[PDB]
């Protein structure tokens, strides 16, 4: 399969901060990675697709970058409502692999 | 705006099969790759398989042996029949959707819809 | 002149894998096959009913359009009275097939640098197929004496296999999108004319 690894196992900060989440792959994944967030008791949403594009209807405070086997998802300005567990995921090979999650408090 | 709502039994017995059913309203199964994923309590998301509307399916190799995904366009719904249930399948299950734009391969899931709980014990 | 909808039949973004070929009915419309014949963008256009030029003057009562995606090597197999893995396990035409077949290369679309994983074909089946037969059940294949008992193992196989569509592969291994039109005349008023 494919191995996703998120560097921050957990993280906290205050309002209006910039936070970065690093997702690293077990092999080459060109841009086939998406970033979801999940608030507790809810189904995950989609935030970033193809590792660079922000999906329609999402506030622009999020951003993404990377290529090869490493990508980063960054909140430029943290908000009180950004409390959530964040997951990178690839769709380049079967099976689809979800990162073990990054809790953001 | 695709209102997606799962509906399955909330409890099954060990070693039998479970059968969830995904209903889509305001949604056109006619071109999107639809997939099921699961979440054990306090673990990460596990992908299960995705199904096209014709019948072209594709399953997770670890779970390839005992799953069965069916699509019914006329009643615009999904059946996920998982057989040989073990205690390891106690989890919530989600009914995702491809986002659209592609040529011959799916994209990231987009339209999860509220996930239902499934308990497997005695 | 309400024209038949060949548009989304040939120009669709996605085609289903060969083992679950799409079957879309065409009826109660006028079909202009000339633009198809004169498209000149089709790698293969082989007809086994009447000649392609004449059929625009010939009228039928149903036109089934069965679409899928295959490899360039297997393209020949889609023809009446043919044999091979595709022509016995996945999709085979009856000998008296009344219709004809379009196909074109699509490597720009249906292949991945890491190799495509979506398109699947039925590797093993315990029997041949009836004409125009569509089987999607995927019970494990028992290639040995033992019963596989619903689990893979030694000489137990998953009856589907994935083509490795890669853009730099040879023409023999490139992905070709294929359409098959069956024109049948039943005892009913013909509705698909020129
Ligand atoms: C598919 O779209 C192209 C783009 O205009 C068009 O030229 C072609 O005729 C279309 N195919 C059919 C079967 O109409």
């Amino acid at each position: 399969d494919i191995q996703m690894t998120q560097s921050p196992s957990s993280l906290s900060a205050s309002v209006g901060d910039r936070v970065t989440i690093t997702c690293q792959a077990s092999q080459d994944i060109t841009n086939y990675l998406n970033w979801y967030q999940q608030k507790p008791g809810k189904a995950p949403k989609l935030l970033i697709y193809d590792a660079s594009n922000l999906e329609t209807g999402v506030p622009s405070r999020f951003s993404g970058s990377g290529s090869g086997t490493d990508f980063t998802f960054t909140i430029s300005s943290l908000q009180p409502e950004d409390i959530a567990t964040y997951y990178c995921q690839q769709y380049d090979n079967i099976p689809f692999t979800f990162g073990l999650g990054t809790k953001v408090d | 705006q695709v209102q997606l709502q799962e509906s399955g039994p909330g409890l099954v017995k060990p070693s039998e099969t479970l059968s969830l059913t995904c209903t889509v309203s305001g949604g056109s199964i006619s071109s999107y790759y639809w997939s099921w994923i699961r979440q054990p309590p306090g673990k990460g998301l596990e992908w299960i398989g995705y199904i096209y509307y014709s019948g072209s399916t594709n399953y997770n190799p670890s779970l390839r042996s005992r799953v069965t995904i069916s699509v019914d366009t006329s009643k615009n719904q999904f059946s996920l029949k998982l057989s040989s249930v073990t205690a390891a399948d106690t989890a919530v299950y989600y009914c995702a959707r491809d986002r659209g734009y592609s040529s011959g391969w799916t994209d990231g899931f987009d339209i999860w819809g509220q996930g239902t709980m499934v308990t497997v014990s005695s | 002149t309400n024209l038949c909808p060949f548009g989304e039949v040939f120009n669709a973004t996605r085609f289903a894998s060969v083992y679950a070929w799409n079957r879309k009915r065409i009826s109660n419309c006028v079909a202009d096959y000339s633009v198809l014949y004169n498209s000149a963008s089709f790698s293969t256009f082989k007809c086994y009913g009447v000649s392609p030029t004449k059929l625009n003057d010939l009228c039928f009562t149903n036109v089934y359009a069965d679409s899928f995606v295959i490899r360039g090597d297997e393209v020949r197999q889609i023809a009446p009275g043919q044999t091979g893995k595709i022509a016995d396990y996945n999709y085979k035409l009856p000998d008296d097939f009344t219709g004809c077949v379009i196909a074109w290369n699509s490597n720009n679309l249906d292949s991945k640098v890491g190799g495509n994983y979506n398109y699947l074909y039925r590797l093993f089946r315990k029997s041949n197929l009836k004409p125009f037969e569509r089987d999607i059940s995927t019970e494990i294949y028992q290639a040995g004496s033992t019963p596989c008992n619903g689990v893979e193992g030694f000489n137990c196989y998953f009856p589907l296999q994935s083509y490795g569509f890669q853009p730099t592969n040879g023409v023999g291994y490139q992905p070709y999108r294929v359409v098959v039109l069956s024109f049948e005349l039943l005892h009913a008023p013909a509705t698909v004319c020129g």
